[PDB]
């Protein structure tokens, strides 16, 4: 009854003591990552049919 | 005093919220406003794997990018080969009420479990014959909703007794227990670094756990109903959830807020599964309206659709090298959408 | 070879489907003090029961121990032949432990509504058992039925106020044309077999369009 | 009137092909209709698809051309072929009827014996029986041997008609005592159009044909009217035997 309530306050007291960065710095890093790696994702930019194992290639 | 516990808790709740508001600078609809649209993705089912004679509840790729596994109410767990549609193995399940699968990063064994309250580990290379049952992980008091391999010698599992637990196979004992949820835990997702993981519960909240401490770092709310699915962003600094509220959302670990919401006005059913492409530019989500929409994670616009199933889509996965998407459903059919 | 693999294994799946789809599967429900304990004897997680009667396979699954939310696993059980719902009649003057002022009689009428009028069991029949009629008469000759039912004005007896309770449990049914409730007073392994052949007959008779 | 006598028959060919092929694709493109008893609708559809494409055209030529037959050796491969197709569409209707009679009386006992091992045995048994009776200036006249006309009428209509009325009035007793759910009118109009259609289409031909064998006379105007009634029943079979089932209607929308 009271032991749990003591633990609950302790968890929040430790959750609200973290350093946070702004969202604008947070959205930029997500956007920058996808631009750099956009070249290596076949689904977004379709791959030549020579190497697309399920489409037409060596099934091995 | 009970009031002192409540008064301290109530004050800390307001302090957390205001710190989140101080971090609000600009939504993603502004920073990513002048970005180029993806366009209109158009995938087509290359393969189609037949052989399950009942619903399909779960699947999982391999690190090979060529072998997968599936589970069904037929009490059968099949290891296919996607190139040639071959059954590499098939495993008889001691229980028919499976809800999850797994595939070791080494790829020498698989994991399974269901309403049994136990998690079975079968060996995919016995050096002398077929597959055996080389472990047993009991210690949950509710149905198993999820399990994941942390390494060749660890596994982390989720259950409906409101608890996630980190085991250490070859001994069959819980090294750590992760408590704090107040509802049935539905899903978990490891980090690429394999030092953190997130979970989703029917309490309509999610949490972030440090693996090697048993500690909970921070909690995320905002959904209005049960959370069914969860997935990390490819670099491990964000994750997305899908609820029965008919909406997906995106959460940042280092901003502690909701970033984007992916919902339309013609969608009233619940999301059963989410996943991210290899680059992280697309988000794929299965629904109860028999379909699987594709979203533009950086713009929150539909960018495709995978409509090829007769019943609701229950499971969904993507390959490490990013070549194919697999979807399963209550039709007993699983499709590869290269 | 990945061509002589599937053929030598898919020949082991269809060989198991039709080989294991002939059994009759059922689903037990009830409450803690219902009678689920004292009906299985006569006939963790999910429990399974297997028994035979005149060359028909029965597979009864008990889901009592699962104390998690029900809506998150009940959809796994659609497609069973019937539900088997247990009630105890000697609980019309018994109050729950956790919460007072609520009987264990009005608490079973809240689990009959949920399963009878459900979206996953819109065409599945219910087999309702009413247990502990032995002790029911003893309590009704001393403790009047008014204590539970303030609208059951009628002479108390063994089978006058114990048939007023069937009505309160069959009125809860709202699908009065798609399903039927087969009520019993626990010939207990016969009532299920009598009522199962009547559910299979009306299924085949519906493949012909006559129902 | 070559305009009516060709356009009308061409309509028969279209409906028979449209209905039967649509049934075959629907059975093979769904898992709801994956039951082993639904291979009767397929085999019956193949018996009624060959009669439309092969029997009706050649027979149509004889009536409208008026004079003779182009050939003298295909008659034994046509006049016999026609009998076999007609005989195998009625004979598949007793197998459908008998299937749903054991499912309603011996329900639990009949949960087995439903394997395609038995189903395939029946269909192979249905087509061989049809084969036995089919192949035991000049024009084409259907056989007029007194020992074959009355032998093949009993073995093709009058015997299969004695196993669809006994079955469908025993099934009338079961469904009246069993349901008792105020659904009396439902299962009496379904058993009246299954039997009525089959009898009004086929009875006059096999009735007048037998009279012209014992030594009576029948007008040739009526006999040709009755002759083409049997071809009509081939088109109607997909309608009567698949419309009262909800499962077939759902699968039909899957393709249309
Ligand atoms: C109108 N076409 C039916 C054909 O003339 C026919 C069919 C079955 C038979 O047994 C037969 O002797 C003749």
């Amino acid at each position: 009854s009271i032991a749990q309530a003591r633990k609950l306050v302790e968890q929040l007291k430790m959750e609200a003591n973290i350093d946070r960065i702004k969202v604008s710095k947070a959205a930029a890093d997500l956007m920058a990552y996808c631009e750099a790696h956009a070249k290596e994702d076949p689904l977004l930019t379709p791959v030549p049919a020579s190497e697309n194992p399920f489409r037409e290639k060596k099934f091995f | 005093e009970l009031d002192q516990l409540r008064q301290e808790a109530e004050q800390l709740k307001n302090q957390i919220r205001d710190a989140r508001k101080a971090c609000a600078d600009a939504t993603l609809s502004q920073i990513t406003n002048n970005i180029d649209p993806v366009g209109r993705i158009q995938m087509r089912t290359r393969r189609t794997l037949r052989g399950h004679l009942a619903k399909i509840y779960a699947m999982h790729w391999g690190t090979d990018s060529r072998l997968l596994v599936s589970a069904s109410q037929d009490g059968k767990l099949i290891i296919w080969d996607s190139y040639t549609t071959n059954k590499v193995h098939a495993i008889p399940l001691r229980s028919s009420w499976v809800m999850t699968c797994a595939y070791a990063p080494s790829g020498n064994y698989v994991a399974c479990g269901g309403l049994d309250n136990i998690c079975s580990i079968y060996n995919l290379k016995t050096r002398e014959g077929n597959v055996r049952v080389s472990r047993e992980l009991a210690g949950h008091t509710g149905y198993l909703s999820c399990c994941r391999f942390l390494d060749d010698n660890q596994i982390v599992t989720s259950s409906g007794d409101t608890t996630c637990a980190l085991w250490d196979i070859e001994t069959g004992q819980q090294t750590t227990t992760f408590t704090g949820h107040t509802g049935d835990v539905m899903s978990l997702s490891l980090a690429p670094d394999t030092r953190l993981f997130v979970s989703g519960a029917c309490d309509a909240s999610a949490k972030l756990w440090d693996v090697r401490e048993g500690m909970c770092r921070q909690t995320f709310t905002g959904h209005e109903s049960d959370i069914n699915a969860i997935c990390f962003f490819p670099n491990g600094n964000a994750f997305a959830t899908g609820s029965d509220d008919a909406t997906c959302r995106l959460f940042d670990l280092r901003a502690d807020q909701e970033l984007m919401t992916y919902s339309h006005d013609n969608i009233i059913c619940g999301i059963t599964s989410v996943s991210f492409s290899k680059s992280g530019r697309l988000l794929l989500a299965g629904y109860d309206d028999f379909n699987c929409n594709v979203w533009d994670a950086l713009k929150a616009d539909r960018a495709g659709v995978l409509a090829g199933h007769d019943n609701r889509v229950s499971c969904l996965g993507v390959t490490d090298d990013g070549m194919a998407v697999a979807t399963g459903s209550w039709d007993s059919f699983l499709k590869i959408w290269n | 070879a990945a061509v002589e693999r599937s053929k030598m294994i898919d020949r082991n799946l269809r060989e198991d489907g039709e080989k294991a789809a002939r059994e009759v599967k059922l689903l037990l429900l009830g409450a803690g003090e219902s009678g689920k304990s004292t009906i299985v004897k006569q006939m963790t997680g999910i429990v399974e029961t297997h028994f035979t009667f005149k060359d028909l396979h029965f597979k009864m699954f008990d889901v009592g121990a699962q104390r998690s939310e029900r809506k998150k696993w009940i959809h796994c059980f659609e497609g069973v032949t019937a539900i088997i719902f247990c009630v105890a009649l000697s609980d019309y003057d018994l109050v729950l432990a956790e919460d007072e002022e609520m009987n264990r009689m009005h608490e079973s009428m809240k689990l009959f509504d949920s399963i009878c009028n459900n979206k996953w069991f819109t065409d599945t029949s219910i087999i309702l058992f009413l247990n502990k009629k032995d002790l029911f008469e003893e309590k009704i000759k001393k403790s009047p039925l008014t204590i539970c039912y303030p609208e059951y004005a009628g002479s108390n007896t063994y089978e006058e106020a114990a048939a007023y309770i069937q009505c309160q449990f069959e009125d809860l049914n709202k699908r009065k044309d798609t399903k039927e409730i087969y009520t019993h007073f626990t010939k207990n392994v016969q009532f299920v077999f009598d009522a199962v052949t009547d559910v299979i007959i009306k299924n085949n008779l519906k493949d012909c369009g006559l129902f | 009137v070559t305009l009516t006598l060709v356009c009308l028959a061409g309509l028969l060919m279209l409906l028979t092909v449209f209905g039967n092929v649509l049934v075959i694709i629907a059975v093979f493109t769904s898992r709801a209709l994956k039951a082993p008893q639904n291979l009767f609708l397929v085999s019956l559809a193949s018996a009624d698809i060959l009669v439309a494409t092969l029997v009706i055209p050649f027979s149509l030529a004889n009536e409208v051309m008026g004079y003779w037959y182009f050939g003298k050796a295909w008659c034994e491969i046509y006049l016999a072929l026609d009998v076999l197709f007609c005989t195998s569409s009625i004979v598949h209707l007793c197998a459908i009827s008998l299937d749903r009679y054991w499912s309603i009386t011996q329900a639990i006992e009949y949960n087995l014996k439903r394997t395609p091992r038995r189903i395939k045995a029946i269909i192979i048994t249905v087509w061989v029986i049809s084969a036995v009776i089919s192949f035991p200036e000049p024009r084409c006249e259907i056989n007029d041997q007194k020992w074959y006309v009355i032998s093949s009428c009993i073995g093709s209509f009058f015997a299969p008609c004695l196993i669809m009325i006994l079955v469908y009035v025993r099934i009338y007793q079961i469904a009246k005592r069993r349901t008792r759910q105020n659904r009396e009118k439902r299962f009496t109009f379904v058993l009246a159009v299954v039997i009525g259609v089959f009898v009004v289409c086929w009875f006059p031909f096999f009735f007048t044909y037998t009279l012209t064998a014992v030594g009576c006379s029948v007008p040739r105007t009526l006999f040709k009217f009755f002759f083409w009634f049997g071809y009509c029943n081939s088109s109607l079979n997909p309608v009567i035997y698949t419309i009262f089932n909800h499962d077939f209607r759902r699968a039909f929308k899957k393709i249309l």
